[PDB]
């Protein structure tokens, strides 16, 4: 099921999966609004497909430069080859035609060399798009800023002319709050460290919470672990670790 | 009247758009962000954390428990400070690393 | 005029490229330098010509008091001579900029000039020149026992566009060079295999374009269909899923993309 | 140097200490932006030469377009490496980092 | 003859600059990935940082 799949993706970014199930209608509404703002930017007068249009524009410009070079004479009496063969006989017509051959070979060799350099740049771009289809559409990625800005959840591909568009869905943390924190807690002359989280204080009371979403809990011996004694840790704080049994 | 765009048979050198003082402003903002916030400023807003607690969750990320950092904190801080001084000692010698 | 210190034997000087850049008068025996006069290094800053007809001019590597000397402005038309002097004269490290009003603020860059300076068409309208802005200034409230935890979140959807292929073109050499002339084509046989070479270079590009598309799109070999009941927990995928009410397999977003690229 | 590992079916090696290491990596980002005045290089200041160069077509328009694309590409190279964050964070006055 | 030889020297300079600019471009793309993955995060890729 799709909500159970979105829940194991929240685990992949370090949020517990009850945060998705308790907020399922709000998360679906934020997704549905953000997809609707993609469509309003593409229905607009803002053309964001500039990288695809630049490839179309560069290849048409190169083919128009190659056609306009057929009107150069390169030091001959004419750029038209039938005008030379109309007015001259093959001994001195051969002097003029060899000048036109030399300039037209040089125009074709310049066209082909810069097509080879442009094809190598398109090849590196399609290699990068084949890695994003495998790592962002067929999995969940941990590489920072590879599949969007934020913590990556999932990606969707769309087809474009001579290209591909990726729609990345990410988790962005919002409204934040200040707390007091400590590295360890000293209870019976022993130091206690959190299993997954941080010790925070609201001013009078001490809790343990997960790191990317605020959800405070009582400090018990089931979400902490013991190691060593209290004289070692710089910044240890006196409190109680409640035994649940 | 030394017009040196005329003295080299048509060849010139154009200046970069960002100066060296602007690139140094960018690298110092990237470094003040990592020291005070960890990895949070690259994914959103910058959330402050104490620096020894940030180095404890990086020990967790390579598979070492976090008591190994807090029990060895002055040894680890002294080993970092000596390795920064070795970088600087070998750059101010006549060996050319660039 | 020159300050070159010759020897009693010599008549002229040479630079790196072996061009004559100094000379001696054969009568008064004085040394005088030679310098070109074109000044090609002119750049013209404009907004659209569908926006305005005002421009600004940048004279490259030139001090601002040598501009009427360097471009030889007294021999020009009076419509050029307004861009050699005046009130709107500003000196950058890229050269001298004439025709733009230097302001004191900083904005995000619009038209890059160089070495930290940008230009904009900004409010009657005018052309302004400013030092560019790197970003908004900030400060983190670092302490040795303080932490910030987030209490809410945002679901964000962004977009990334990548080119995959280009146009497959083909050239017949003999029709380009020697177009249906057999006097010309027999002369082209004496240059060897220059056009068997050019034809197989373009053929290897065209085969590579179809391989570029396979590696991106044909990654699975099962054609999966989505079920008719769209029960996805409240998530709505109807604008990216194919619309069957068309001749195409295309979605709504895919249709907005195929009309914004001008082939 | 040659080496041999003491492999057996019930032996393991566990580290008892560690080392904090700092190393260096150097990468090129940009290069020099050059421009050539194509008419001053070939035909410099002569007008007999300038009119004979018009018979070769758009060779100087085409070389200047290629060099201008290289020079714009260099300022984009620097912007993708250094201008990754859009806040300019400053570091606090009291430097207590454990 | 001078025009033909000087045109060929300019063309050889520009072709070799386009090939040099493509390896600088691949190098700066690798530097931008390392600023994202080694300075803005912690990396699990072996020998990347
Ligand atoms: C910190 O959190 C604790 C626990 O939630 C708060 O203690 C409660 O305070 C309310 C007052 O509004 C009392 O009615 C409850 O009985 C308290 N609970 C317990 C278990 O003692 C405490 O007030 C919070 N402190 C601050 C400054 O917000
Ligand atoms: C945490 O509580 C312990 C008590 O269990 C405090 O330890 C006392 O420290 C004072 C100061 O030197 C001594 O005179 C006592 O003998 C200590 N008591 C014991 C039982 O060892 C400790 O100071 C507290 N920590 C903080 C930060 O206040
Ligand atoms: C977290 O943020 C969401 C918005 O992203 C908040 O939801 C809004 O709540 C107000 C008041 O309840 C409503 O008027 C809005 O209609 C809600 N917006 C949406 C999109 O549903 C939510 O209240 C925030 N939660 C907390 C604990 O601050
Ligand atoms: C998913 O979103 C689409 C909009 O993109 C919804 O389609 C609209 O439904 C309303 C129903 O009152 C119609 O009036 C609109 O004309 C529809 N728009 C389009 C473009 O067809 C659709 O209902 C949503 N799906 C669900 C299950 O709520
Ligand atoms: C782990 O290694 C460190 C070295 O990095 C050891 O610390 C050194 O100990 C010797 C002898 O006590 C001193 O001479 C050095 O000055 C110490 N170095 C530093 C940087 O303090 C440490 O003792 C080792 N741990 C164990 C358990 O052997
Ligand atoms: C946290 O405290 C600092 C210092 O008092 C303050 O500048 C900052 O705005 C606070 N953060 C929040 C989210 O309130
Ligand atoms: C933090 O600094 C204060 C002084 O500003 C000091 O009293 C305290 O012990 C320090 N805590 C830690 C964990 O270093
Ligand atoms: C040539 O005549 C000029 C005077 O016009 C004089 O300056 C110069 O020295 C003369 N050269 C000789 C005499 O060799
Ligand atoms: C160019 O014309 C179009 C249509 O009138 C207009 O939208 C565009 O903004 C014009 N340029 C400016 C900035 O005036
Ligand atoms: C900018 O500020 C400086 C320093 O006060 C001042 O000298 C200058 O006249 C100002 N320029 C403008 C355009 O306001
Ligand atoms: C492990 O090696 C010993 C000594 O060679 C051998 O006798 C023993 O059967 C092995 N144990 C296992 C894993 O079967």
């Amino acid at each position: 099921p799709f909500a159970m799949q979105m829940a194991y993706r929240f685990n992949g970014i370090g949020v517990t999966q009850n945060v998705l199930y308790e907020n399922q209608k709000l998360i679906a509404n934020q997704f549905n609004s953000a997809i609707g703002k993609i469509q309003d930017s593409l229905s607009s007068t803002a053309s964001a497909l500039g990288k695809l249009q630049d490839v179309v524009n560069q290849n048409a410009q190169a083919l128009n430069t190659l056609v306009k070079q057929l009107s150069s004479n390169f030091g001959a009496i004419s750029s038209v080859l039938n005008d030379i063969l109309s007015r001259l006989d093959p001994p001195e017509a051969e002097v003029q035609i060899d000048r036109l051959i030399t300039g037209r070979l040089q125009s074709l060799q310049t066209y082909v060399t810069q097509q080879l350099i442009r094809a190598a740049e398109i090849r590196a771009s399609a290699n990068l798009a084949a890695t994003k289809m495998s790592e962002c559409v067929l999995g969940q990625s941990k590489r920072v800023d590879f599949c969007g800005k934020g913590y990556h959840l999932m990606s969707f591909p769309q087809s474009a002319p001579h290209g591909v568009v990726f729609l990345h869905v990410t988790y962005v943390p919002a409204q934040e709050k200040n707390f007091t924190t400590a590295p360890a807690i000293c209870h019976d002359g022993k130091a206690h460290f959190p299993r997954e989280g941080v010790f925070v204080s609201n001013g009078t009371h001490w809790f343990v919470t997960q790191r990317n979403f605020y959800e405070p809990q009582i400090i018990t011996t089931d979400n902490t672990f013991v190691s060593g004694n209290c004289d070692v840790v710089i910044g240890i704080v006196n409190n109680t670790v409640y035994d649940p049994l | 009247d030394l017009i040196c765009a005329q003295k080299f048979n048509g060849l010139t050198v154009l200046p970069p758009l960002l100066t060296d003082e602007m690139i140094a402003q960018y690298t110092s903002a990237l470094l003040a962000g990592t020291i005070t916030s960890g990895w949070t400023f690259g994914a959103g807003a910058a959330l402050q954390i104490p620096f020894a607690m940030q180095m404890a969750y990086r020990f967790n990320g390579i598979g070492v428990t976090q008591n190994v950092l807090y029990e060895n904190q002055k040894l680890i801080a002294n080993q970092f400070n000596s390795a920064i001084g070795k970088i600087q000692d070998s750059l101010s010698s006549t060996a050319s690393a660039l | 005029e020159s300050n070159k210190k010759f020897l009693p034997f010599q008549q002229f000087g040479r630079d790196i490229a072996d061009t004559t850049d100094a000379v001696r008068d054969p009568q008064t025996l004085e040394i005088l330098d030679i310098t070109p006069c074109s000044f090609g290094g002119v750049s013209v800053i404009t907004p659209g010509t569908n926006t305005s007809n005002q421009v600004a001019v940048l004279y490259q590597d030139v001090n601002c008091t040598e501009v009427p000397v360097a471009i030889h402005a007294d021999q020009l038309t009076p419509t050029w001579r307004v861009y050699s002097t005046g009130s709107n004269v500003f000196q950058t490290r890229a050269g001298c900029l004439i025709g733009a009003e230097h302001v004191n603020n900083s904005y995000e860059c619009d038209i890059p000039i160089g070495a930290g300076i940008c230009a904009s068409y900004q409010t009657s309208q005018s052309i302004i020149a400013y030092t560019m802005s790197l970003g908004a200034e900030n400060s983190v409230a670092y302490s040795n026992n303080s932490i910030a935890i987030p209490t809410n979140f945002t679901i964000s959807v962004t977009t990334e566009i990548l080119p995959v292929s280009m146009t497959k073109t083909s050239v017949d050499c003999t029709m380009y060079i020697c177009g249906d002339s057999t006097e010309c084509s027999n002369l082209l046989l004496q240059y060897g295999s220059f056009c068997t070479q050019l034809n197989r270079a373009l053929t290897g590009i065209a085969v590579e374009q179809d391989k570029n598309t396979q590696e991106v799109f044909a990654q699975v070999k099962q054609i999966y269909k989505t079920p008719p009941i769209k029960d996805f927990g409240g998530f709505n995928f109807s604008q990216i899923l194919p619309d069957p009410s068309k001749p195409s397999k295309r979605s709504f977003i895919e249709d907005l993309l195929f009309n914004k690229v001008t082939l």
